DNA sequence: GGTTGGTGTGGTTGG
């Protein structure tokens, strides 16, 4: 996250981070969705271009985490992966379209005060909510800066989304139905971005009429970070919300 | 299919409490 | 130190 600021505590009790067996590396954010799913960026577990193809066994999943580093005694909960789903669809050779993955857990998740799961949208909160100029919260532990130019606590920034006429004209890759960019305009005087390291964090908004937070998007990618004229891109979680309920009920 | 109680959060929500920042993502939806 | 930094009448937690 660049130009954000610390977290506060129980700030984002949803927020997940994909942790590497061996070493011991933060790879990717996630969000806990209930007390046995977990999701996350697919190009967090399979990016071939990069030699990445993880399973169960390689990563285990760290609940209600603040620090960065430290294993927060009596705070955090690790459990270990029983499966896990890469969207069949998803085109990593191209553009990173529909840049989405499940985990189901070995054991279910207990809730505390820092381990509480986020809503998932549905058509009239995404039609409501999801609108240009309206901002979105995005949180990670990825790096503070652009990596040709990391925190010590969980990284928060506010993000408004953009119109996809400002949001396709701003990068040469492909656009889909399945994104959407984020982030300030070059006039704009506020800045911030997602960085490396942030894929699979949540992007949430909460809802006005009940007061409940709803993760609209995934951290996907960028073209660096925070640089005028550029804008981070989420996977958009409703146009997938029925690929996600298919996994669940199946499995 | 959505859980029963998930996006209220413990230590917020089921405090009525506000977070720092939370109030900038409310201005965004009135005068955006 | 520790599955873990920096500095405690802990802290988001023992001892
Ligand atoms: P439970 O109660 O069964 O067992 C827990 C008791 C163990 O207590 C501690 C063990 C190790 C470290 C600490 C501690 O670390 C703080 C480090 C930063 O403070 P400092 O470096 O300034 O040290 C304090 C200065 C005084 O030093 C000592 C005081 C008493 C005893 C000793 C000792 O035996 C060796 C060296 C220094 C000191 C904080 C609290 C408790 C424990
Ligand atoms: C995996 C995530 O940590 C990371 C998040 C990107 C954050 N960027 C900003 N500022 N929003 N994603 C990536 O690094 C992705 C995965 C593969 C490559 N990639 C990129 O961002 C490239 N720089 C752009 C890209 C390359 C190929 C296909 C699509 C996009
Ligand atoms: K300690
Ligand atoms: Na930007």
């Amino acid at each position: 996250i660049v130009e954000g600021s610390d977290a506060e505590i129980g700030m984002s009790p949803w927020q997940v981070m994909l942790f590497r067996k061996s070493p011991q590396e933060l790879l990717c954010g996630a969000s806990l969705i209930s007390d046995r799913w977990v999701l996350t960026a697919a190009h967090c577990l399979l990016y071939p271009p990069w030699d990445k193809n993880f399973t169960e066994n390689d990563l285990l999943v760290r609940i209600g985490k603040h620090s960065r580093t430290r294993y927060e005694r009596n705070i955090e909960k690790i459990s270990m992966l029983e499966k896990i789903y890469i969207h069949p669809r998803y085109n990593w050779r191209e553009n990173l379209d529909r840049d989405i993955a499940l985990m189901k857990l070995k054991k279910p998740v207990a809730f505390s005060d820092y381990i509480h799961p986020v809503c998932l949208p549905d058509r009239e909160t995404a039609a409501s909510l999801l609108q240009a100029g309206y901002k979105g919260r995005v949180t990670g532990w990825g790096n503070l800066k652009e990596t040709w130019t990391q925190p010590s606590v969980l990284q928060v920034v506010n993000l408004p989304i953009v119109e996809r006429p400002v949001c396709k004209d701003s990068t040469r890759i492909r656009i889909t139905d399945n994104m959407f960019c984020a982030g300030y305009k070059p006039d704009e005087g506020k800045r911030g971005d997602a960085c490396e390291g942030d894929s699979g964090g949540p992007f949430v908004m909460k809802s006005p009429f009940n007061n409940r937070w709803y993760q609209m998007g995934i951290v996907s990618w960028g073209e660096g970070c925070d640089r005028d004229g550029k804008y981070g891109f989420y996977t958009h979680v409703f146009r997938l919300k029925k690929w996600i309920q298919k996994v669940i009920d199946q499995f | 299919s959505g859980e029963a109680d998930c996006g209220l959060r413990p230590l917020f929500e089921k405090k009525s409490l506000e977070d720092k920042t939370e109030r900038e993502l409310l201005e965004s939806y009135i005068d955006g």
